[PDB]
């Protein structure tokens, strides 16, 4: 459904993965930052488009960007 | 045996009341018919009582209050079309009731199917049921008394508590 | 005593067993309605439903329509009812096409194309005929006086 | 367990503006567009639940559930690869008197259950398997 | 192993029976009252507990509450109509907020957000700048 | 020891001006300092939210008690000013002598910039603004007579204001009560229901019986105000009272004995309105308060305190449970004794509801001398109290929601009434939605149908009293019941409680005070519209309370708070999903509802009640009875009401009513101004600000407190505020200007 992309400016603060309401983001090993960790979006099929993740990023400009797109039952948050 | 299981209807003033023993040899089915009849006759009586009281009081705000305050006179004044609807409507409900009766687990008198949620184990349930029966029994006698007063004595209002 | 319980004893389904939802009265009435009754064929189900809905629809038009005070008011009311029935029938036809498709197999399941078509047909006949019956009845109203 | 059951759906990702099937598939294999209620003694939604004497509330009769025993299997199957990676690393770090990966797994999971096994560092594992 | 609840009109609907359904499980050490996302209060059982919901978010919301009770053994599954089950969370046994060796990066662009291509350049291509 | 005791902490807070110089001290976040303009706005928006400023109920409670003293001080100063202005800047004396001709005025403008035109020739050799609050009538009823007395009550007010302010300081800085003291509901109710209300009524009855009644009788008879004996004289010389009311001769002997009948001279159940003044008989009012006093005092002895006898509210609440309601009212006591928001909800709703009742009962049964004939005052009071009520009711709902989000605890509420309500919320909201649609389609449809029919030249097909008619049969019936009550169901009464139900036309000064108000098809149509408006308001507000903590869309709304902008652009859009936003939308519907009600009052009265009657029986209503056949269509309201009755404001220039014209225009402007906040978004504004800041920077200067755009929530608030001010303001001027002329 929606598209979430992570950029090299990430600092591995883990704040984004701790804010997702649907477990779409994970922290994976990396060497480009001091923390030695980067964020990934393995399960974008469950993204609802809340953008809470973006609100949590501390980088000058979001290192995590959510681009809204095709809509499915899951993305539209339909319990019915 | 109905006598060995029945719990509702047996109260304090007199306990089990069958002076003429009209239920000694009756089977469960006959006894069930009796209880259903008792409840129905009583419930209808309670309603009739309220109706009579309202009309007698003068609160009959229908047909521009044209009909008489005397309940028995009013019935004569009512068009037949009104009566036909009444009988037919009640008849319809009677049919539905028969359907409910056939369904397994029917407790004589229960049309709401309260058996689904509550049983006679609950004392509150049995007590409230007793209140319906007791008030119904009283109402039956009352409606019969009132008619006598209106048809013979000549009055259709309270002749007991009216004297403040 | 609790008169409200989880439906079907499932504490997590979105429904509750209230006296209104599950009482002998409600169960009995719904079981014997033409829509859910057992044994009725698709055509007969539609017929009963149509007969019922057509009879009560002539009233509103006949007594409150544009030509209510005209001598031909009842006739006009009948025509209006027939028009409404046609609109409703179009809806039924269209619904069936979209919901069921084009070729069916199960059969005798109100929820199939063939069964739905039969159901629709019954509704039309029953509704129009019922409206006609009301026309005949309303032509001369009995006073039931002796 | 068909780990691809969800992925095997009718969804076809679009060119641009779609994340894709992701990790567990984007949509259910089954179509939600089923029919409505049916008369007594009839069924509508394919493998639907018979409404008995209350067909009107048939949709409230559950037929989809989770078996606790079966639940264990799905946990193991979907986490098989992770377990493999974990044990592999443990093996790489010169295990004391090592035997076979599988054997080690059984021994290491006999203790520390399975969930605990998945959440333990190779170092902790080696300490645990010192014996 | 269902927790003690009296029912609500906010439970699941047909989609749970024809499209897809979810389930969360956890273990408790005491019987305590929690608030369910559907609406209302329920009492968990002393031991295993299972509850069904219609959305993953509803399940994960409850997990947050569970963490307050110091319960961290929760597991979430998706049950399809045919009976197939998918284990979803914690996917690898380790919570996502904790780096677990063995997880690969996905959807990562190796440049600052400002280095994406210009829209005009990719015209009549079908791709987007952020996917280019 | 004793269950009810007084616990107070001495010297709790030091009095100093240090915190005054540290704006934002109350908040941890704001205290750090200003970095953007948002800090400024937040300072003002979080000033009185004590719950967020402290985590201890005792502290929050202490602040509330003291803050209340502050409001009381302000109220006292307000009342004081009014009496003073009525002593030094009014024509009360002249009006007192000729109430029918002289017009009430208590405000005078300085002769600056032609504003003097606003000083009208009210009468009595006096020029000023015609006030419409009804002070003169009240003072006459009390028996003021002089302006010296008004001065003294003003001084008393100032003194009282000071005492309250001291009390606030004292009970917060020097003697602050502890939480245990506050949590004594039974005692509080006993005291407030027997002391505040009971003793209050009794005291008032004393004034009315010994001072007001006698003086007013003399005034009505014709005695010149100067010739009426001073109040103290009546209190001392019993003989004087005996002359007026021939029972004081017997003294209090009849009272101690059981012969209360002898006091029938001043305690009566006459009913109806005094023919001379057009107001309720004071004798009846005196008996009213006396009777109420006894009732309240008795009621104040129902709850247990320290002597065993009495009721414990907890027990009463817990006992009331039934088969369909689980644990029943268990848990409510704790909620209402541990949550200020919950208490405010109930109290605020009831207070607002009372105001609406006051509005209805105070016009049908005019309570003051020479009030009914003053159409301006009547209209002003009805509308004023109708509004105050609406706001308060919506406020109750708001605080109810704040409770659910901040104080509700699942543990303390298991299977209680509250829990069960939140468990079938879908059913409740679904049904109410339908009810609203049903009512709205049918009620408003009637009007649209009629408009179409009249325009198509088919008047015989309209829902009118001359065609298809929809008569309010039930209401017509109740009216008859109330009309025939005197002498039957109310044997000892002498007249109808209100002439609205039926009776004769009471006229004072050639003007109609009250007349039977009849109900027809038009009334049916409007009443049902009122139902629709109120129902929709409840839907929005109730939905907010029930879905405050969670929803299918946002399962964790609680954590987000009571006032969050949204959750995001996802789920298809989650804008305005907070409970605060529900209150935001509810206020708009409350505005609509009240507006229609006040308009109904204005047109109905000016058409079927108010007017003049000749010496013989000829009644000429102000508008001429147009309500029946014109209020049945929307065009009628636009033409026969708004367009026609607005001729006064639009043509007010060059007159003392010019102010209303200017305000009418100004209000329209503010209403429109608000629409820019309600339709736009923060994004556009923030970007515009960026460009503007560029300019300032280009000139080497820019604020360190970086300029930022108003928050999403604030934007909505600013819009609603201006919208309400503009709309209400417009009607305010429209009504007042029209009323001045009709009077
Ligand atoms: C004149 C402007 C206007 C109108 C007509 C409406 C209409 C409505 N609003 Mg609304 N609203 C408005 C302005 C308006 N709003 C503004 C400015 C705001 C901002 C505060 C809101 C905020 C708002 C909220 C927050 C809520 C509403 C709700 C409602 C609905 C009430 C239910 C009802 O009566 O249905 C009847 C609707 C009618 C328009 C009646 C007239 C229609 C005809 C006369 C009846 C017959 C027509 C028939 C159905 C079809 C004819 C066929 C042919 C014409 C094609 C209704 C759709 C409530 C809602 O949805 O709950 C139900 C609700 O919660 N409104
Ligand atoms: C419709 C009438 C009716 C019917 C069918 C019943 C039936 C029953 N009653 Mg009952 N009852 C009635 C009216 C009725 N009652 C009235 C009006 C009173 C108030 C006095 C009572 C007071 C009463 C008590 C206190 C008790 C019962 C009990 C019972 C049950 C066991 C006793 C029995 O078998 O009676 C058999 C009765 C019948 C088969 C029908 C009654 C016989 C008819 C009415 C003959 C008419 C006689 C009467 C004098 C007619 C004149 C009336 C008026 C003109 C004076 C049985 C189901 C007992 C119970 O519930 O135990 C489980 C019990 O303890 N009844
Ligand atoms: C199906 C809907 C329906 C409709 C349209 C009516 C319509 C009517 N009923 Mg009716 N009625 C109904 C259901 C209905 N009823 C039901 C379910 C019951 C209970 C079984 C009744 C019981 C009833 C009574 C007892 C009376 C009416 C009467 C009337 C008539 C009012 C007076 C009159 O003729 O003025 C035109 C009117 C024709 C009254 C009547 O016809 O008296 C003149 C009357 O007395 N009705
Ligand atoms: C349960 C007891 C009971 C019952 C069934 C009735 C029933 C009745 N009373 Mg009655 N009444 C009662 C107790 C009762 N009363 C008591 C305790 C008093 C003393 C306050 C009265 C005083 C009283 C008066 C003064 C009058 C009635 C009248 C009536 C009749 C008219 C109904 C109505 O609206 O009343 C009202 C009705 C038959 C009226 C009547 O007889 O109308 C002809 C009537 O005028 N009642
Ligand atoms: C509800 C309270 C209230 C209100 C609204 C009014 C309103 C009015 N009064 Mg009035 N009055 C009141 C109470 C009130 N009064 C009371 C209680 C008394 C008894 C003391 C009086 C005594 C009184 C007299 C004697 C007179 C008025 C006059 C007036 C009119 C001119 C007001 C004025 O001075 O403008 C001009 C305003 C000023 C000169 C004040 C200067 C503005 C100050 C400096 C701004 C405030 C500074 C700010 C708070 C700094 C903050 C510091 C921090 C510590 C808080 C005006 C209509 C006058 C009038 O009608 O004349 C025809 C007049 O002569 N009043
Ligand atoms: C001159 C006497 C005096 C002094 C020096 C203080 C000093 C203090 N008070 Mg205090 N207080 C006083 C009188 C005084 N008070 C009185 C008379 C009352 C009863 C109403 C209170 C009630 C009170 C409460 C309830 C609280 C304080 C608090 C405080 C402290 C923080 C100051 C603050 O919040 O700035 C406030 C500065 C202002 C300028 C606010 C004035 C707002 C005005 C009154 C609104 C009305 C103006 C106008 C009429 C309305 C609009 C038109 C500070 C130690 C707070 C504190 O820190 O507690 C721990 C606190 O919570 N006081
Ligand atoms: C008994 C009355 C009463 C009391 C004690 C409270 C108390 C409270 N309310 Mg509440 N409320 C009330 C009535 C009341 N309310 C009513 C009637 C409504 C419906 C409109 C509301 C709606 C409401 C909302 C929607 C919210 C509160 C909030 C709050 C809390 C913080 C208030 C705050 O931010 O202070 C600061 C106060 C202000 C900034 C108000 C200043 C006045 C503004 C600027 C409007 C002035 C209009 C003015 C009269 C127009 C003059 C025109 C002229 C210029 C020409 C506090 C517990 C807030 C909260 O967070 O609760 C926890 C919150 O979100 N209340
Ligand atoms: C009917 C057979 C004979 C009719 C006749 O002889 O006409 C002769 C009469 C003529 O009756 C006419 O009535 C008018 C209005 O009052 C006029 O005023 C005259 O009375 C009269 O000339 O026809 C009828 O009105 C009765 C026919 C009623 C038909 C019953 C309804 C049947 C169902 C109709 C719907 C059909 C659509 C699909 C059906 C499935
Ligand atoms: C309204 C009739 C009424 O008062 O019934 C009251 C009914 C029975 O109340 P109970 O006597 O069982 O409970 C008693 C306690 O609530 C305290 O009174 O409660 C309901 O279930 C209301 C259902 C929603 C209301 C439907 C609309
Ligand atoms: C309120 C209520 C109720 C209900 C009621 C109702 C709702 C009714 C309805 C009714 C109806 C609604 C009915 C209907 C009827 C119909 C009919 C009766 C029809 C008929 C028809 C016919 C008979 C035929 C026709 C035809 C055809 C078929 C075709 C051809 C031609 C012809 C004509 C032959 C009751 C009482 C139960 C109870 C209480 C509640
Ligand atoms: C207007 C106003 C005001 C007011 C004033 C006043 C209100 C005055 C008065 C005062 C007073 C003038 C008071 C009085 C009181 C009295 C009382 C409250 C009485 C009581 C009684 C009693 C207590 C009794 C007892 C007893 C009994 C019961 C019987 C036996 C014997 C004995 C003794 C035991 C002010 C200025 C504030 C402010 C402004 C406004």
């Amino acid at each position: 459904s929606h598209t979430v992309k992570i950029y090299d400016t990430c600092i591995g603060c883990t704040q984004c993965v701790r804010a997702c309401p649907t477990d779409v983001l994970e922290m994976v090993p990396w060497d480009g930052c001091k923390s030695g960790q980067i964020a990934s979006s393995p399960r974008v099929e469950d993204c609802v488009g809340c953008k809470r993740c973006e609100t949590a990023c501390p980088t000058d400009f979001l290192s995590v960007r959510v681009y809204l797109g095709a809509e499915t039952t899951r993305s539209l948050g339909l319990a019915y | 045996a109905w006598r060995d299981e029945v719990v509702v209807g047996i109260t304090a003033p007199v306990g089990f009341f069958d002076p003429l023993g009209l239920s000694k040899g009756k089977d469960d089915a006959t006894m069930a018919y009796y209880r259903e009849a008792e409840l129905k006759n009583g419930r209808v009586a309670m309603a009739a009582c309220l109706g009579w009281y309202l009309n007698a009081g003068g609160v009959h705000p229908a047909f521009n209050s044209e009909l008489s305050n005397d309940p028995l006179k009013a019935m004569v004044e009512l068009p037949a079309v009104g009566w036909l609807q009444f009988v037919l409507g009640c008849g319809a409900i009677e049919w539905l009731g028969q359907q409910i009766k056939e369904r397994p687990g029917y407790v004589p008198g229960d049309l709401l199917g309260a058996s689904y949620w509550v049983d006679n184990s609950d004392e509150g349930w049995v007590m409230y049921q007793n209140k319906e029966l007791n008030n119904g029994r009283l109402a039956m006698l009352a409606i019969v008394g009132m008619v006598y007063q209106d048809v013979f004595v000549g009055d259709y209002g309270d002749m007991m508590y009216k004297q403040l | 005593a609790n008169f409200i319980k989880p439906y079907n004893d499932d504490p997590f389904v979105g429904h509750l067993a209230t006296p209104i939802t599950s009482s002998s009265l409600t169960r009995a009435l719904l079981k014997n309605l033409p829509a859910y009754r057992f044994g009725l064929t698709p055509l007969l189900r539609g017929l009963e439903i149509g007969l019922a809905h057509g009879y009560f629809l002539i009233g509103p038009f006949a007594q409150l329509g544009p030509l209510r005070n005209s001598d031909i008011g009842l006739l006009a009311g009948f025509l209006s009812t027939i028009g409404l029935i046609l609109i409703l029938t179009l809806g039924l036809t269209i619904y069936g096409a979209a919901a069921f498709g084009q070729e069916k197999s199960n059969g005798s399941e109100l929820q199939t194309k063939k069964s739905w078509d039969q159901f629709k047909g019954g509704f039309f006949v029953g509704a129009c005929g019922s409206a006609g019956f009301a026309f005949i009845c309303l032509s001369s109203i009995p006073t039931f006086a002796l | 367990v068909d780990l691809d059951y969800g992925m095997k759906n009718s969804y076809v990702p679009a060119t641009g503006g779609d994340g894709g099937q992701g990790q567990f598939g984007a949509q259910s294999p089954n179509d939600w567009r089923v029919a409505g209620t049916s008369p007594v003694g009839e069924t509508s939604y394919a493998g639907a639940a018979d409404g008995g004497e209350e067909p009107w509330f048939a949709e409230a009769i559950s037929t989809v559930s989770l078996d606790l025993q079966k639940a264990d299997e799905t946990l193991k199957a979907f986490t098989k690869d992770a377990a493999a990676f974990k044990i592999e690393e443990f093996a790489a770090e010169k295990p004391y008197g090592f035997t076979s990966s599988d054997a080690a797994m059984e021994e290491l999971v006999g203790k520390l259950g399975y969930s605990k096994f998945l959440e333990m560092s190779t170092k902790q594992l080696m300490k645990t398997w010192g014996t | 192993p269902f927790p003690t609840f009296g029912g609500s009109t906010g439970g699941w609907l047909r989609a749970a029976e024809v499209e897809e359904k979810y389930a969360i499980t956890w273990t408790s050490t005491k019987e305590q009252i929690f608030e369910m996302p559907t609406g209302g209060a329920a009492i968990m059982r002393n031991g295993e507990n299972l509850l069904y919901l219609a959305r993953k978010e509803q399940c994960l919301a409850l997990s947050t509450q569970l963490r307050t009770f110091k319960i961290n053994d929760y597991k979430i599954y998706r049950i399809f109509p045919s009976g197939e089950v998918q284990y979803l969370h914690p996917k690898d046994g380790v919570f996502p907020e904790k780096v677990n060796p063995g997880r690969t990066s996905v959807n990562s662009r190796g440049f600052s957000i400002g280095k994406n291509p210009n829209p005009a350049s990719i015209k009549f291509s079908g791709i987007t700048t952020y996917e280019s | 020891s004793k269950n009810v005791q007084v616990f107070v902490e001495k010297d709790a807070v030091e009095t100093s001006f240090a915190k005054w110089a540290q704006p934002g001290h109350f908040s941890r976040t704001l205290a750090k300092g200003p970095k953007t303009t948002t800090w400024i706005w937040n300072l003002h928006a979080d000033a009185h939210d004590f719950d967020s400023q402290t985590s201890s109920l005792e502290e929050v409670s202490r602040k509330i008690f003291s803050a209340h003293f502050g409001q009381l001080a302000i109220i006292f100063l307000w009342i004081s000013g009014m009496h003073f202005h009525g002593a030094y800047f009014s024509n009360y004396s002249a009006w007192l002598t000729d109430p029918i001709s002289i017009k009430q005025s208590s405000q005078v403008v300085w002769p600056i910039v032609g504003q003097e035109i606003l000083n009208a020739d009210v009468g009595g050799n006096f020029q000023g603004i015609q006030t419409t609050s009804g002070w003169f009538q009240m003072w006459r009823a009390e028996g003021i007579t002089s302006e010296v007395e008004l001065y003294w009550t003003a001084i008393g007010g100032l003194a009282m204001s000071a005492i309250m302010l001291f009390a606030g300081w004292f009970h917060y800085h020097k003697a602050a009560p502890k939480l245990e003291w506050f949590q004594n509901a039974e005692s509080m109710m006993n005291h407030h229901l027997a002391g505040l209300l009971g003793l209050g009524c009794l005291s008032w009855s004393g004034h009315q019986i010994h001072i007001a009644l006698p003086i007013n009788k003399l005034l009505d008879a014709g005695v010149s105000p100067q010739e009426i004996p001073l109040p103290h004289e009546f209190l001392i010389n019993r003989d004087l009272m005996a002359q007026l009311y021939p029972s004081f001769s017997k003294g209090l002997a009849p009272f101690f004995g059981g012969n209360w009948g002898e006091y029938s001279d001043f305690l009566t159940f006459k009913g109806g309105l005094n023919p001379v003044t057009g107001g309720l008989w004071l004798s009846d009012i005196a008996h009213h308060h006396l009777a109420l006093s006894v009732l309240f005092i008795i009621a104040g002895h129902m709850y247990r305190t320290n002597w065993g006898i009495g009721h414990n509210m907890k027990e009463i609440l817990e006992a009331h449970k039934g088969p369909f309601t689980g644990e029943g009212h268990k848990g409510l006591y704790e909620i209402l004794t541990t949550s200020w928001h919950a208490q405010l909800a109930i109290n605020l709703a009831m207070m607002g509801s009372l105001s609406i009742i006051v509005a209805h009962h105070m016009y049908a049964m005019p309570p003051y001398p020479y009030l009914a004939t003053d159409y301006a005052t009547q209209l002003s009071l009805f509308t004023h109290h109708m509004w105050i009520g609406g706001f308060c009711v919506v406020g109750g709902a708001a605080h109810g929601a704040i409770f659910m989000v901040r104080d509700y605890t699942p543990a303390n509420n298991y299977n209680n009434l509250l829990d069960r309500v939140l468990r079938h919320r879908d059913a409740i909201i679904s049904h109410l939605n339908w009810v609203c649609i049903f009512l709205g389609c049918h009620a408003f449809g009637f009007y649209i149908h009629n408009d179409t029919m009249r325009a198509l030249g088919r008047p015989q097909d309209m829902f009118s009293d001359k065609a298809i008619q929809l008569q309010p049969i039930f209401a017509q019936w109740i009216q008859n019941i109330h009309l025939l009550a005197p002498g039957t169901t109310a044997p000892n009464a002498l007249a109808t409680t209100s002439y609205a139900f039926g009776g004769d036309v009471i006229e004072v000064g050639g003007k109609i005070a009250m007349m039977p108000i009849k109900l027809g098809t038009a009334d049916f149509m409007v009443h049902h519209i009122h139902a629709f408006t109120i129902h929709v308001t409840v839907l929005i507000l109730l939905k907010g309370v029930l879905y405050a903590r969670s929803s299918k869309l946002i399962p964790d709304k609680a954590n987000l708070g009571f006032r969050f902008p949204c959750d995001g652009p996802g789920r298809g859009g989650t804008c305005q999903s907070s409970s605060w936003d529900h209150v935001f939308l509810g206020l708009f519907w409350m505005y609509n509802s009240i507006s229609v009600v006040i308009f109904h009052f204005s047109w109905k009265m000016q058409s079927d009640v108010w007017g003049t009657i000749t010496p013989d029986g000829a009644i000429s209503h102000i508008t001429g009875g147009n309500f029946a056949q014109s209020s049945i269509t929307i065009n009628g309201w636009l033409r026969d009401f708004l367009w026609s009755q607005a001729s006064q404001v639009i043509q007010s220039y060059g007159s003392a009513s010019s102010a209303y014209g200017l305000i009418f225009l100004g209000a329209h402007f503010i209403w429109a101004f608000s629409l820019m906040f309600l339709f736009s978004g923060r994004g556009y504004w923030q970007e515009l600000i960026e460009s503007i800041v560029w300019a300032h920077n280009k000139l080497n200067f820019a604020p360190t407190i970086q300029p930022r755009a108003l928050s999403i929530t604030q934007g909505r608030a600013v819009g609603l505020a201006h919208y309400l001010l503009g709309g209400i303001g417009t009607t305010w001027a429209f009504f007042l200007a029209r009323a001045i002329s009709i009077t």
